[PDB]
């Protein structure tokens, strides 16, 4: 008569490595680290990014005309751009601080384009400029949506108040035109002068006159440079022109979120799935602690690390008696 | 035929750890299911905890800075490297330290199942060195299920048993 | 009246391992002083060391930028976050398994303390199994401190012990 | 006659985690995790932190007349100011590089106030000029303690220079009038010109004249914007200016340390105590080596995590038997 | 004379674990070769990967800034204290633990011979409690190999060994 | 007949720490931290690094008359500046972003100067100006070799336009001459005009004239400040400038490399040795984990800790019976 102690063995295939051992059998093992790549991109936890289809952030924002228009409020978990969009800045010129704006608009719970300013209301002066480097399609000269370009001025000092009346920040943009030579200056404004001050809150922004030549880009040596500003709720803005300045006729009230997510680079397009953390190569999907498919992520995300693989023993040392 | 100290049984199918038995009525393989469970919820228990506690803070790809502030970049891309650094460290060091564990846990409770056994059995059996013990008296299907279930009663076999040892004392 | 198998003892109140005896002068718990003492050095050291090995650099609050550096300023909120992330998840899993082992520590040395008993009473006891030894021979308080102190003689009480013996083997 | 083996039990209810059980009743246990909020505001190793009361460090620092002046050379670990200051900048302005300031000036070993420059040296010129939007009492009219405006120019070049002869740093502040028209220029300076050349070391400062209108602040649709610079020992410092200057009078000698510490927010008083780690809403007195209590804090502190508690096992599993 | 209860031996020269014998043909030490080999693969293991999986990023000390960014040098000289304390901080608390188990791996790997001899033995041995085993019947050198090779026959020195304890009963 | 285990025993006087216990003598153990000062600065993976000698790195690319000229085509794996380099910017001006700079040329693969303007192209011109601030090995009047002093524009307007048609980017240097007064700008230019617009692909970079004196610095009141860019293969760079220019005659052609290192300040000499990881204090050849040498460091490197000490046990409790 005889009872014996002992343990399972199976036939799995499965090894760990431990602190003193390499590559022991296992009779189970669990994997703890996400290593699979699925090249989707997703909703996130519900959310859907905003898709700009070939258009970069700013030509979006201020309306290129190649670009589609934000009809209704919206919202979005992150902003999905082509690694090189075919639609930019039409009107050669720099967009002031594009990753401070970044931080504020990459993921919005309300976003609503609305007219700030009625352009009929100045007078000696025209608007709804045109230029032939924004055009809608070919040979026919347009210009940003959401932008008024005001010429003939002819020294005369526009003016503008703004009251902020909702609950939600007021994203404005507006631009400053750099022209070439006096005789150019001329023939846009009538006058040489030309200066702009624009006041949000307590803070002032002043645009002097600038008259300096620039290297032809797009059939131009003039330039207009581009500045953007949050009007809060319960603040006003102003404006002050005599010249050389794109009023912001449009604007975008918003409503931020505690969690910034940022732009995912790709030209794939999005698909009809949902991910809890996402990546400019696809989706993470998964509650596991680590992660060696991408440095930069987005959401509720593992740690990035450089392991191939990290898998834990749950079950005994696989060998059996012979 | 023999047990834990030569290997595992391909035979014990329904559980981690457990025990054979062989006696005039037949023979078979049957697990500890108590053993088996508790051990499962540890394991499970620690598992779910490495993972788990992968509370995070909400992670942003947003780590751009202007054409003239390279330096700013090179900053950021250093931050990132840094933790890069840690996580992969670290990740590594503790698989490899819990996977050592693990396996002495399975070690610590199979022995601890062999120890159960052995303290019953007292001298009313001779422990044959490979996990199983020869016992020294006709052991039935309830006095079997008894050593299992830590209720087999050493003074009711005891008389047999020395019988039996005098038989091989000499 | 049972011993560390079943559980713990409300009544041993000098010390955090020890014993319990019965004989015909009486009964009573004693810690083993020794083997407490020893304990509580290692558990105070390890507490102090997971304590005082955080020595760190001086620490600040200045983490302002100016207000067209926002992306500054994110950058040193995601460098927190970070560090946030590290320190959470470590100091997470160091109390886990630290209270693994330091559970298995106190198991090791109540082990520890019943096989010193158990080598020193060899044949001269019957081990019940449940922490406790049954001794074959009148053991006075002589006798169990002896037997406490790591001292008892064997050989002294082998001749009672063993005809002790012979009427439990009928 | 018997001999068991065992262990302590007693009636504690403490339980802990470990990484393969949870909620085990254990008879004695340590938190390593400092958890209590007090909201006190102490001194740092024993060193008092720079009450600005109700003043903000800018004012402080140019002597805004409802600021307290300071007499004694002093000393302090950190500063604490008011979420919301009711004495600010009162002529409307900004205050230059202050984050950096910060870095200076907040934990000091010594500081002191001294008279830099002989304002009676400049002849054909107004000096210690006053403006309503700076009173000490209601109704009055007053300015800065530490800086001298200067006035009635007339276009004329006034040229000072300074040794520093101690052995600690100096701090000085200026200040540049931009004035809102010709018309307040020439009130003010009596002259289209007014630009101003401040030299330390062999550091460079100039600030032409600037003639341009902002919005009313205060009061004000002119601007006096405000600079500071360092002068150390056996430094040199020189002054050039034509007008629309406001001169440092005043400056501060003071020693710098090596720990920074920083700004910390609350409208709390500071309370006799003394603390070994401060933080915006309470002392940290704790050696602990976690907190889970501010992500920002100052001095000697306990990492920050967002754990609910981390308590060690010290004693044995609580498990008498019946 | 004594063994691994009361301390290590200058004596055992070729290895880290092993035995020490005396019978009629005389006494020597001897390493366990095996146990000795398997424990310093272990040891070289942990060792090797505490300092292999160290795998980093390359390193820079571009790490400056202009005169009027000292807020952000102040960013990148604090990344470098956090960096500095997660460090520190874990690799003194590695180290501590590693040492802890290091010497615990060492003494399970002792144990794990005792136990090895003691089951061979039986009741033809008494547990002298010092580490050492007083055998009951004459063990010869080939005796003694069998022993260390977990060889050793029970039955066929089980009549000499009860002869010899019934006579320690008297 | 008796038989006894037992373990090793050794006359090691090593101990180590562990969690539970301290000063525990063992019979082996092995240090797991780097702790060795050796004062070499070395070769890095191989590769030389570049000796400044006594000149400062804007010193060295300008070419200041008193350091040496680069000939051949180089590569250095990171860059050694004396603390306080002899020879800097003689000819007193701020050098622009060098600390950008020095992340593009700190670790290269190539590096070769070139000739890119013919300057003897300009009529009714002064080239190749001199100046008493930037003398030879002692002294008469010299100049940065790269950067060509173009002098008595006279208001006349020059321009140059190159091609990059190399398949490397090109590093070039430029200056531009602020005057003291109007008879300094008419000594030296014949003319009160003198601004310059240098492009470099899309990007425009505009210095107008500006004539303002500053404090006297080695022997002048005026300044002239350095400016750098990088023309990218198959991209263009032009210059229009009518005066106060100083021209990047020469430039540097260079591969950048994956892996920036930086700077290494101290006076020691080059030594023939090669080293896996630098400092400024001494190499760190070692694949330990971690150092407590100095925080900053560059190449394949352990990391930096505090501990003075890290002992990994390997043998056994050194408790030998008596
Ligand atoms: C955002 O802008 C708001 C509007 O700006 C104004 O119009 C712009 C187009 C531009 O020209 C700008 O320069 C203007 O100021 C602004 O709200 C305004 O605030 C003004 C005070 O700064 C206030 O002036 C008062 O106007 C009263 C006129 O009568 C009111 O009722 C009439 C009934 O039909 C009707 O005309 C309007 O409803 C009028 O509001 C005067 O009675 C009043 O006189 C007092 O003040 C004089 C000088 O201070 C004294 O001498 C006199 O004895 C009185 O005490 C005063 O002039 C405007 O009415 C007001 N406009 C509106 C439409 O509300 C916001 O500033 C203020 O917001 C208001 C609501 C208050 O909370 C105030 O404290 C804020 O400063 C402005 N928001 C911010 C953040 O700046
Ligand atoms: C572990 O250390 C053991 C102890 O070493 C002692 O402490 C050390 C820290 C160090 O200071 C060392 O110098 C000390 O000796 C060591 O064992 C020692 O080995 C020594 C080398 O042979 C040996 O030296 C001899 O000592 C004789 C002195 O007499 C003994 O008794 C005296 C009573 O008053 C007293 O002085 C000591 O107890 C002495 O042990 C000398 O007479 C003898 O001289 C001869 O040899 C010299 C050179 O070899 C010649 O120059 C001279 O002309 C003579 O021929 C010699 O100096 C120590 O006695 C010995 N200590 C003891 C107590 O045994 C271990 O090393 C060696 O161990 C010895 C026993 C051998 O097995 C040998 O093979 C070992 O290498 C060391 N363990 C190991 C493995 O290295
Ligand atoms: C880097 O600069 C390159 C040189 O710049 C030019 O010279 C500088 C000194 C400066 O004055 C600058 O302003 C000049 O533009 C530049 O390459 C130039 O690109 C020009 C177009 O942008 C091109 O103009 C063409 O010239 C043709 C005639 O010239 C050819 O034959 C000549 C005689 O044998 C010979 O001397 C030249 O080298 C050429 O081989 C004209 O035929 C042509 O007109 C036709 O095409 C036009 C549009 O394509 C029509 O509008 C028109 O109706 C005609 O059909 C046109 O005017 C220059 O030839 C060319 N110079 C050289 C030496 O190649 C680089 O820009 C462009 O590079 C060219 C080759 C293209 O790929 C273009 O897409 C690039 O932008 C410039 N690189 C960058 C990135 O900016
Ligand atoms: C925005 O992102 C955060 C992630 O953290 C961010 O918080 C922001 C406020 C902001 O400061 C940002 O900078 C920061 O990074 C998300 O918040 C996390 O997500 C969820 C909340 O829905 C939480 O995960 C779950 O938590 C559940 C319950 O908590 C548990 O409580 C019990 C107590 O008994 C215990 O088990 C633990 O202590 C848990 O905390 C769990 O049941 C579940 O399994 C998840 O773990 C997580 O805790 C949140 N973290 C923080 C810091 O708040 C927000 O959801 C994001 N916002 C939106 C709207 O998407
Ligand atoms: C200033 O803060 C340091 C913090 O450590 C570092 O060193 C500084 C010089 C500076 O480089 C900081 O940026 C660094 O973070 C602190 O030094 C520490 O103090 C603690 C106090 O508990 C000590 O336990 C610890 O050993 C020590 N650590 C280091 C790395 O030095 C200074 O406090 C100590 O200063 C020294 C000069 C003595 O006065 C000592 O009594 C005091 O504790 C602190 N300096 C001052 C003047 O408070
Ligand atoms: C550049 O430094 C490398 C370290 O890792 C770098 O990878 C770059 C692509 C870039 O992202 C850096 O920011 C990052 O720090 C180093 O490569 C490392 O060599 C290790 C040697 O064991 C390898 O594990 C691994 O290839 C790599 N490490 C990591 C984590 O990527 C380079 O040095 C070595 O490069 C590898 C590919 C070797 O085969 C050799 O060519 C060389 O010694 C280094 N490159 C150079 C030219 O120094
Ligand atoms: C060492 O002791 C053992 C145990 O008694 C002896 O070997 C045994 O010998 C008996 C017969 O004497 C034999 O039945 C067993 O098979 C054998 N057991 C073992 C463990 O091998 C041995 O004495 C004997 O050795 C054998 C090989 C043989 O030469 C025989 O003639 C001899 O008596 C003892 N060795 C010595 C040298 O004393
Ligand atoms: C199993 O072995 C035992 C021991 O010989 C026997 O069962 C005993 O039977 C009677 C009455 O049932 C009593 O002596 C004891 O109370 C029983 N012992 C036990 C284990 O309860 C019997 O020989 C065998 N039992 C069976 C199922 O045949
Ligand atoms: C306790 O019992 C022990 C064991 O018998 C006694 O020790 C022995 O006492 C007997 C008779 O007095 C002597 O023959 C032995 O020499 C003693 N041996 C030892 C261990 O010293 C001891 O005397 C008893 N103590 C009490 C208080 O009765
Ligand atoms: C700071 O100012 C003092 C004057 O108060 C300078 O001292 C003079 O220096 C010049 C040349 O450097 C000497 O010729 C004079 O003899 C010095 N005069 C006195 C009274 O010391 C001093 O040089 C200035 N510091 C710097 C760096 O220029
Ligand atoms: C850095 O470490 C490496 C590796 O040990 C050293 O390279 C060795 O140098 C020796 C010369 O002393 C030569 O045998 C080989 O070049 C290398 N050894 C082998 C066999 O690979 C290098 O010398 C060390 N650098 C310094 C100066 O400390
Ligand atoms: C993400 O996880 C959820 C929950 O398991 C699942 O429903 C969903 O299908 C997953 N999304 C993807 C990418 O498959």
């Amino acid at each position: 008569d005889q009872i014996c102690i002992g343990y399972h063995s199976n036939n799995s295939t499965q090894t760990v490595n431990t602190l003193l051992e390499s590559n022991v059998p296992v009779t189970s093992s669990h994997s703890i680290l996400e290593k699979e790549h699925n090249g989707l991109l997703c909703k996130l936890k519900g959310k859907a990014p905003l898709d700009l289809i070939d258009c970069s952030l700013p030509a979006w924002l201020m309306g290129n005309p190649k670009c589609d228009e934000l009809l209704t409020a919206s919202e979005w978990a992150y902003i999905k751009e082509d690694p090189e969009p075919e639609n930019g800045i039409c009107f050669p010129g720099d967009f002031d601080s594009l990753e401070d704006l970044i931080l504020l608009v990459s993921n919005t719970d309300h976003f609503r384009k609305e007219k700030i300013i009625d352009m009929t209301r100045f007078s000696d002066v025209t608007t709804n400029n045109v230029d032939s480097a924004c055009p809608y399609d070919t040979n026919g000269a347009s210009f940003y949506r959401n932008l008024n370009w005001v010429q003939q001025n002819k020294g005369k000092q526009l003016i503008f108040h703004y009251q902020n009346s909702e609950n939600n920040p007021l994203l404005i943009i507006w631009g400053v035109h750099q022209t070439s030579n006096a005789a150019e200056q001329n023939t846009y404004y009538g006058s040489q002068t030309g200066s702009t001050t624009i006041t949000i809150g307590e803070e002032t922004n002043t645009y002097p006159l600038v008259i300096s030549e620039s290297s032809i880009l797009n059939g131009h040596s003039d330039r207009i440079n581009y500045f953007w500003g949050v009007v809060n709720p319960n603040q006003n803005f102003s404006i002050v022109s005599t010249g050389n300045f794109i009023w912001p006729e449009y604007g975008y009230f918003f409503q931020k979120t505690t969690n910034i997510s940022g732009i995912i680079k790709s030209s794939e397009k999005i698909s009809d799935c949902d991910t809890i953390c996402q990546t400019k190569i696809g989706a993470i999907n998964s509650t596991l602690p680590f992660q060696n498919i991408h440095q930069n992520a987005i959401g509720d995300c593992p740690k990035y690390v450089k392991a191939q693989e990290l898998v834990l023993a749950t079950g005994l040392r696989n060998n059996p008696i012979k | 035929i023999a047990g834990f100290i030569e290997g595992g049984w391909q035979g014990l199918i329904d559980g981690w750890y457990g025990y054979h038995h062989q006696n005039s009525e037949g023979s078979g393989y049957a697990a500890d299911k108590e053993a088996t469970q508790k051990a499962v919820d540890a394991i499970t228990t620690k598992v779910n905890n490495i993972i788990d506690k992968m509370n995070t803070q909400f992670e942003s790809t947003a780590k751009e800075f202007n054409k003239i502030e390279m330096r700013i970049k090179h900053l950021s891309d250093r931050v990132d490297d840094g933790f890069l650094d840690v996580w992969s460290y670290n990740a590594e060091l503790l698989v490899l330290l819990e996977n050592e564990r693990t396996l002495d846990f399975h070690d610590a409770n199979v022995n601890n199942l062999y120890q159960k056994v052995k303290v019953q059995l007292k001298d009313n059996a001779i422990d044959m060195g490979n996990g199983c013990f020869k016992i020294l008296h006709k052991c039935n299907n309830t006095c079997m299920d008894d050593i299992k279930n830590g209720t087999y009663n050493y003074y009711e076999y005891r008389k047999e048993s020395h019988l039996e040892k005098q038989k091989i004392d000499s």
